């Protein structure tokens, strides 16, 4: 559902906040 | 007693746009590992000679560590453009130090990929040498202002690398070490044993 980046992969990455 | 072998022994290696930075400095330096180029896929030093390196003395050496493909490599040298140098790790014209590479891609990949590892896809300008660039800020690709908001023409500005065990060796992982050896106007801590 994420373009570029998978939302879960962003969560693991420390990248939504 | 210099911590060398646990830049390139490290466990977890950074995402290219998040390179890593570990300053060396007030340390004995054991440069083993620099005389066992033959083990490594890229060696190349500028200005330097690992030979050499126990007779010199330096006040901080810099060791920067990531992740790119193996076809971007070649990037990680002076005066080279392309994805990797324009934004995400650029080294300077006058480089003094060395580049060292190894194919990581039983660590590294995944069967399916591995989305962990990722480089900067989008920026509006490219890097200074040495610059870091770790924000997430929204890119604005069409004329209209993004205001953060992704979406339409309006783009998370990193991509991942998806690395897969059975991509050709072009498209693997490969772990990257660039030491930077920094001889300013102070007392050199990193010597010789
Ligand atoms: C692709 C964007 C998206 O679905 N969401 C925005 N967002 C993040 O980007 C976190 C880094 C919050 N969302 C989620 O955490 C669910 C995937 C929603």
């Amino acid at each position: 559902a994420c373009m570029f980046v998978p939302c879960a992969v962003r969560h693991a990455l420390g990248l939504c906040a | 007693l210099c911590p060398f072998g646990e830049v390139f022994n490290a466990t977890r290696f950074a995402s290219v746009y998040a390179w890593n930075r570990k300053r060396i400095s007030n340390c004995v330096a054991d440069y083993s590992v620099l005389y066992n180029s033959a083990s490594f896929s890229t060696f190349k030093c500028y200005g330097v000679s690992p030979t050499k390196l126990n007779d010199l003395c330096f006040t901080n050496v810099y060791a920067d560590s990531f992740v790119i493909r193996g076809d971007e490599v070649r990037q990680i040298a002076p005066g080279q453009t392309g994805k990797i140098a324009d934004y995400n790790y650029k080294l300077p014209d006058d480089f003094t130090g060395c580049v060292i590479a190894w194919n990581s891609n039983n660590l590294d990949s995944k069967v399916g990929g591995n989305y962990n590892y990722l480089y900067r896809l989008f920026r509006k300008s490219n890097l200074k040498p040495f610059e870091r660039d770790i924000s997430t800020e929204i890119y604005q690709a069409g004329s209209t202002p993004c205001n953060g908001v992704e979406g339409f023409n309006c783009y998370f500005p990193l991509q991942s690398y998806g690395f897969q065990p059975t991509n050709g060796v072009g498209y693997q992982p490969y772990r990257v070490v660039v030491l930077s050896f920094e001889l300013l106007h102070a007392p050199a801590t990193v010597c010789g044993p």
